[PDB]
Parts: structure tokens; sequence; C-alpha cells
RNA sequence: CUUUAAAUCCUUUAACGAGGAUCCAUUGGAGGGCAAGUCUGGUGCCAGCAGCCGCGGUAAUUCCAGCUCCAAUAGCGUAUAUUAAAGUUGCUGCAGUUAAAAAGCUCGUAGUUGGAUCU
């Protein structure tokens, strides 16, 4: 990213899988970026906010996208404990 | 006149996407070459790596088609490779140019030693593989140029790599596999997790979500 | 697999040294049978006396008569067949004259159509075949 | 035993690929731009640049505070800025790696007496130097490949015995004036 | 039989990181394994780990952060001088901007940069990047 | 396998005498001429990149 | 231009095959 | 003149010395590898070329020539030996199901290798 002078010399900063932290490639068409709507705690309705989770195509192929997304939602308070 | 067929094409034509990098950030498949013409179609140079006549045996003769292997890319940070087979050489070259445009990937450039100036080489040693052909790119000091065979040299120059060491193993005489292996090595540059990419990703709004209203209303 | 141990230097070197003998080039260049069977005796050129003119038939795909000469080397009295390269160059050669003969370029291997011919005539009667060919020099009288 | 010294070295390197079209065009462009005689002069300047780059790399792989790196890098940079190839403001080892072959070709005496207006072209510059019309300081220099130092740039005159700088007419002028 | 428990540990870590797992179990543990893991951790490559004490030889549960490309052992433990360190770096490391060669020196187990800083050679244990 | 025909084609080739032309440049001038022909003007090109010895 | 392309498609494996394929781009 | 033990050479000075500036650059090539002509004439699986693939049997981009063209250049071709190419000897760094290849099978000495642990 940074040269000696400190300016950023990259074309872009690729995003990383929220499950494995590995970089999602430019031609990884099996990768998803899913938004989970946030809900007002009293009315239980869509407040316009959401949590964004990026999952690479490898995890989805392994069948671990379900577990990874469930765990990401649980750590965000979306999913009830247990 | 380009009439988009996909949502991404509509967003690019309507000037909703401001660069190829937003498309790359979300790994969206580019299915219209007019997107690449919009974003880079003032610096893209094409080059036919090879015309290969292939033959299919039939009852009363060999049916001969020609496969055009064409490399493309502005000589800064972007390169693509396209292989198209057709009964006519000109049609094969046209299809190969379109396919090379469709496969253009961003090239990550780094520094060999100290970081004065712009990046000039590969960020690290990368390896691409295609049918027993292994192509290794190794960072080189500034001013050494591309130390490679002509076939990978063409792609490395079109990728904007100023200098790079290379190694090849296998049957590199098959130009198609050689080119595809060096293209894989080049495309793996941005998929490599280096310590400068350990910073947590700040997710942004995808083009289909950030301009969903525009797509609906247009 | 191979032995990777700090005290395996002797075994590795011995294995390399034995396995080098299975390389055709190494065994050829380090046995002496090839050197002793080489008509030139390890030299690059050799002088010989033309014993007769022969016409060697090209290999099966081609059809021609390559003009060669049977020459007996002065150094060892060994008889070899030397190709006379250009056209009309067999006319420059006469029987029982001295010819300087080099290899055919493939290091003891036959070259092209000419079967079993690994030598070519370079000089005849102390004048190069190329100088006679282009009229630069004429045969000594 | 002889007092003779056998020390010599080849000052160029022949390219590995003899018929690379891009390399041929680049070398021909250099030859035409700087008025060189053959490819061997391009290869010679290339060899000098390559040796300088190799020395710079070897010094760069050293520890920064290593005394040999300081001493030899300082000497190399001093020489490069002495011959004008390297700018005095750019005096780091990694700035050596960014030098081109045209940087060294510009410092040739041929290029300098073409640039200083002494000759009408670069080939006129070559024939002027080869014909002993150009002097550096007080020395009549006859070699077009003579690499001009920065402190020697300001003294490239037209000689004191040349018909262009000393006013003794040449053979042709005198012979023609005799018939007139 | 089992030899070079460090080789087995690093192979387990590498195979777990390839699989995307957040944790890996290493058994048996050792002082060399713990020191290598600590050198790995100070550079942020693996993160925290726990030593389970069974009364014959330890086990280690290493939390995995997906920052690790390759961790490898160099067998045999070649003795490396400061001069050969650059050649080893060129051979084993993907770049001069990152990647560490781990050596055991008389000053302890440390990466190649710290070995140069302390001006010492040693025996190469492995590498990680 | 007869050697009777040895200088057949060279012997029977109708002899043609080489013409007389002005001497080619040598050394730096020849390289200057090549550089001029190949890099100074685009007169000898067509946009199709024809060859130096094109007889078409 | 397309002359080489066209004469190549007449004899893909003829005498003038490597020449024309090279003349296309090399 | 200078040089040097006489000398020669280089350097220096003067005289003569250049318009086909005839004071005339060559050596290999022009199908691909590999840069440069499917131009013309001759020959017609002949003569020959061709490291390799191949060209030649009446329209030869490949022989023999003329012309033109390019490669290096006061040099260039050839043979042999050798190094890199060769990760085709592989320590780095190769292979061993079917392409060449794991001993028919165990035991076994030397050899090689050898679990944790002590501030």
């Amino acid at each position: 990213m940074q040269n000696d002078a400190g300016e950023f010399v990259d074309l872009y900063v690729p995003r990383k899988c929220s499950a494995s932290n590995r970089i999602i490639g430019a031609k990884d068409h099996a990768s998803i970026q899913m938004n989970v709507a946030e809900v007002d705690k009293v009315t239980g309705r869509f407040n316009g906010q959401f949590k964004t989770y990026a999952i690479c195509g490898a995890i989805r192929r392994m069948g671990e996208s379900d577990d990874s997304i469930l765990r990401l939602a649980k750590a965000d308070g979306i999913v009830s404990k247990n | 006149e380009w009439m988009p067929v996909t949502k991404l094409g509509r967003l690019v034509k309507d000037m909703k996407i401001k660069s190829l990098e937003e498309i790359y950030l979300f790994s969206l498949p580019i299915k219209e070459s007019e997107i690449i013409d919009f974003f880079l179609g003032a610096s893209l140079k094409d080059e036919v790596l090879k015309i290969m006549p292939v033959q299919k045996q039939t009852r009363a003769g060999q049916r001969t088609r020609f496969k055009a292997f064409v490399a493309i890319g502005d000589y800064n940070g972007h390169v693509g490779l396209g292989v198209k087979c057709s009964k006519e050489v000109a049609t094969a070259i046209r299809g190969a140019i379109i396919l090379a445009k469709l496969s253009i990937v961003p090239v990550r450039r780094g520094y060999w030693g100290n970081k004065i100036g712009k990046p000039h080489t590969v960020p690290c040693k990368v390896t691409g593989r295609c049918g027993s052909v292994l192509v290794r790119l190794i960072p080189a000091p500034r001013g050494t140029g591309i130390v490679s065979a002509p076939v990978p040299k063409k792609l490395l120059m079109m990728a904007g790599i100023d200098d790079c060491y290379t190694s090849a193993r296998g049957c590199t005489a098959t130009l198609g596999n050689f080119a595809k292996a060096t293209f894989d090595a080049i495309s793996k540059t941005y998929s490599y997790l280096t310590p400068d990419l350990w910073k947590e990703t700040v997710f942004t709004k995808s083009p289909y979500q950030e301009f969903t209203d525009h797509l609906v209303k247009t | 697999g191979k032995c990777r141990g700090l005290r395996t230097a002797r075994k590795l070197r011995s294995h390399r040294r034995d396995q080098k003998w299975h390389d055709k080039q190494y065994k050829k260049a380090h046995l002496g049978t090839a050197l002793k069977a080489n008509p030139f005796g390890g030299a690059s050129h050799a002088k010989g006396i033309v014993l007769e003119k022969v016409g060697v038939e090209a290999k099966q795909p081609n059809s021609a008569i390559r003009k060669c000469v049977r020459v007996q080397l002065i150094k060892n009295g060994k008889k070899i067949t030397a190709f006379v390269p250009n056209d009309g160059c067999l006319n420059f050669i006469e029987e029982n004259d001295e010819v300087l003969v080099a290899g055919f370029g493939r290091k003891g291997h036959a070259v092209g159509d000419i079967p079993g011919v690994r030598f070519k005539v370079v000089k005849v009667a102390n004048v190069s075949l190329l100088a006679l060919y282009k009229g630069k020099k004429e045969r000594p009288r | 035993p002889v007092a003779r010294s056998w020390v010599c070295r080849k000052t160029y390197v022949t390219p590995r690929r003899p018929f690379e079209k891009s390399r041929l065009d680049q070398e021909l462009k250099l030859i035409g731009e700087y008025g060189l005689r053959n490819k061997r002069e391009v290869w010679r300047v290339k060899f000098t640049l390559a040796k300088i780059r190799k020395a710079a790399r070897e010094l760069l792989t050293l520890d920064e505070k290593d005394p040999r790196r300081l001493f030899e890098g300082n000497a190399l940079l001093r020489r490069l800025v002495r011959i004008g190839v390297l700018d005095e403001g750019k005096m780091k080892l990694d700035y050596i790696l960014g030098l081109k072959i045209e940087d060294f070709l510009e410092r040739r005496l041929q290029t300098q007496v073409f640039k200083l207006g002494l000759a009408k072209s670069i080939h006129h510059a070559r024939v002027l130097i080869r014909q002993r019309h150009i002097r550096v300081r007080k020395q009549v220099v006859n070699i077009p490949s003579f690499i001009v130092r920065l402190d020697s740039q300001k003294h490239i005159d037209f000689s004191l015995r040349s018909p262009y700088g000393g006013g003794r007419p040449g053979r042709v002028k005198r012979k023609n004036a005799k018939k007139g | 039989v089992r030899m070079n428990v460090l080789a087995d540990a690093l192979k387990s870590i590498n195979n777990a990181e390839k699989r995307g797992k957040r944790q890996v179990l290493i058994r048996p543990c050792s002082k060399v394994i713990v020191r290598f893991l600590t050198v790995m951790m100070k550079h942020g490559y693996i993160g925290e780990f726990e030593i389970i004490d069974d009364h014959r030889a330890g086990k280690i549960v290493v939390n995995l952060t997906g920052r690790l490309n390759k961790c490898g052992v160099i067998s045999p433990r070649f003795d490396v001088q400061l001069k050969d360190l650059e050649k080893w770096q060129n051979n084993l490391l993907p770049s001069r901007q990152f990647g560490f060669i781990v050596l055991t020196t008389s000053a302890g187990i440390m990466d190649h940069e710290e070995a140069r800083r302390k001006h010492t050679g040693g025996k190469i244990l492995g590498f990680f990047f | 396998g007869s050697l009777a025909r040895a200088g057949k084609v060279r012997g029977q080739t109708p002899k043609v005498a080489k013409q007389e032309k002005k001497k080619k440049k040598t050394g730096r001038a020849k390289r200057r001429m090549q550089y001029n022909r190949r890099f100074v003007n685009v007169v000898p090109t067509f946009g199709k990149k024809k060859g130096p010895n094109a007889n078409s | 231009f397309s002359e080489w392309i066209d004469d190549l498609e007449a004899d893909p494996k003829g005498k003038f095959a490597q020449n024309l394929l090279k003349k296309l781009t090399g």
C-alpha cells in the first residue's frame, strides 16, 4: 500500500472474507457480500441499518458459508446465544 | 451505440461506476466488453500471441479451425488474455480480443527493495500453473527489465510490470499453456495476502445496492 | 525419497557419482571407448588420402546421390567416408590426393539424408573446397 | 618470463538472442540518435551500465552502516556525478539503478560537441572529433567515445591549429586558393 | 517413527491454515515449538495459543488468524552464518518486504532480522510468511 | 548411384554477369542510412507493416 | 494484411504455412 | 626532429596526398526456429540445399544464378572440446501406478536418522 513517502500506491484494496480473512479475488464469482438488516430493539422493524458479511467462494463450496454466516451474525448480536 | 444488456453494463453506461476498481472490488463478472472499452478503451493495446490451426477428423476430410491467442492490456496495472477458436482467422482474432477484454484483471505491483517512487515489480514471488506449465514471477531490482521468455514477457509488459525475474518449467513450447500460466501468475498478485493487507476490510455499498434506485427507475 | 541428513554428504556424493554414469554424454566423455573409437582420435580435423569416389544414396524420404570420398587418415590409417559438400565439388577431387576433413557438425552423428556419413571434406590438395568452388583458387599443378 | 602484462578484458557483451526484433530496433534507434558506428558501441555502454548496476546491487545488499558500503557507494556515486550521468541531488545507491544507457551516451564527446553547437549534426560531430578539430581544455581529443566530465564540459573548444579555430587553411583551401 | 516434532507442528499449522480453521491442535509440544510459535506471534502471524499440560508432554491449541501463507521447517538444521543469511532469505522468502527465517542462535530462537541486529549466526529452524 | 552428373545444374546454369552499381556506404554511414530508412519518415509504410524486401 | 490470413486458410498445412502464421503476428 | 644501446613504431613538423572521394568491406544468409523476397531466369526427387523440421518429381519463398533485402562488421563462417541453456544428474532442485523406473518378501550389521523434559 505505502511507499517510503507514505502515499498509497495500490490500484485498490481487495476485501477479505469475514470468515477466513483470506483475500477475495477479482474473479472470484462464487464469493458473496450479504447484508443483514438491523432491527429496532423495541418495534422489531427495519431501521435502515445492516451488517455486511463477505464470504469467499471456497467457503461456500465447502458448505461452511452457513456456519460462517451464522457465527458472524451471532457475534454481531443478530442471533440469540445458544 | 452500446445498449447494455446487464445491470453492471447499465450502471457503467449511465456513469454510475467511476472506475474498473469498484467492479473488481466486488468480483462481479464482466460480460460486456463495452465496459472495458468505457473504462480503459483509450490505453488498451492488443497483440495476437498466436494463431494455431486445430483439426477435427471427419468422414471426408479434416475440419480445420483456427485458435487466436491474444494478449491485451494498457501497459499499467491491467492485462487480459483471450483464446477464441473459429473457422476464420479474422473472426478468431475478433473473438479473442473480446475475450481478452472480458478477462482483464488488476495487476498488483510492488517494490523489490526500498520504496522510492512508483511500484515497478511484482509484490512477491507468485506462481501460475496451466497444464504442466509452471511460471514463477520473482521481484527484481529497478531497471533490470523483464527477464523472461518472449511469451510471458509480452503479458508482463502489458501488465505494467517494469522489471521481473521469471522461471518456467514444463512444456512451455505450447504457447497457450505458457500464456495461461503466466496470466494466472499475474492475476495471483492481488490475491496474495501480504502484511500490508492485514488491515480489516471496511465494507462499502455494492454497485447493485448503491444504485438500485437508478436501475429500477431507468 | 532422498536422504536429508547432516551426515549424508558421503552418501549423496557417492549416489551422484554413480548416477552420473547413467548419463549418455557423461559416460561417452569419461569412458575412453568413444575416444578410442573416434576416427579423428579426439581432433577437430584430420588429413587423409582419397581412396575412391563413392555415391551414397539419400535416406528413404529423399532421392539423390550424395558425392562422398573414401579417405584413409594419415594419423592412424583408418578409412572413413567424407561428404564433398557443394555441387561440382567432387570434380575438384582426384584420386590419391590429400584432403583435410572435418566433422559433419553433429559430433559423430549422421547429418540429414546422408546415412552413416559423419565427415565432410574441407580442403583438397591444400586448397579449400570453397576457394575452388568460387574460382578464388585453382588446383595445384 | 617477460615483463609484459597480460591484463586485458572485453568491454562489451554479445546479446543472447541474435535476432530479437525489438532489441534490434532499440539498438538501431540508439545508434542513429547518437551517431554510433556499430552495435558494439551500444553493447559497450550497456556493459558499463550493467557493471555499475551490479556493483550498486551488491552494495545495496549490505548493511546500511557497513563501512564498505559507505566507502564504495560514496565512490561510485561520486564518479557518476563526476561524469554528469548522475545528478548531484540524486546521490543514493538505489538512484543508480534508475539510470539509462542514454545517460551515458549523452556524456560522449560526440554528443557534447554536437550539443554545444560545434557541429551541424552528430555525424559531423564524429568526423570533427576524428579529424582533430576538437580539444578538451588544452588537449586535442581525438576519441568520439571520450566521456566528458562535468568540470571538463565548459572547456570544449575548436582547437588552436584547426582551420575552424586556429585559422591555418587546410589542404583543400590552400590548393584551391593557389589556382585562384 | 516420529522425528522433528517441530516439522509435525508446522505441518499441522500449515494444513489447518489451508483448511481455513480458526484453531489447530499440536501434539507433542516442545520448547523449540513454543519458541517458534512465540516468534510467529510477535509478528502477528498466528495470535494467542494455549499449552495443555498432560503429564507426559504438552499439547498446544493455537488460535489461527488467516494471515499465514506458509510455515515450514528446514531439515536438517543447517548452521547458518551471517554471510549466508542473505542467500537463505532469497531462497526461502517470498519478498524482501515480509517473511521471516527462524534461527536458533546462542542468544535464543529469533527471526533473521533479529539475528542480524544481534550480529549472530545459528542453525535454521524454519520460515514463515 | 552414378557420379557422372556432379556439376550438372551449376554447369548448365546460364551465366549472368553482376551489374555495376555505386559502392554501398560502410561503417557509421550505413547505420545512419538504415536508421533514416527505418525511423525518420513513414513514407515506406502503409499501416500494414510491409517488409523491406517486398516484391509485391 | 488479410492476404496472409486468406492464403493461410487455403493451405493450413501447406508449404506456405509456418511463414504465413508467423507473418500474422509471429 | 623525437624515440632507442644503433634503430623501428607511436607522438611532433613541413611537402604531396579525395568526387565513380575507382583511396571501390567483407563474411554468412533471405520457409520456420531466426532478421531478411511465394521477384526474375535455369534445373526438374537430377544437381544440390538442409545443424532440426524439411525443400527439389515443369508455376522451387529453400537447389544454381541475377536483382533486392538483413545480420554482424575489419571481421565473419566451419569442425571439435567445453560452460550456460540442463530442474535432461536435481544439495538448492528432478523423477519411479500407466511415459524409463519400488528389490518377490521379510529379517538384519555397518551407514543415515532418532519423542518430552533440567532457569
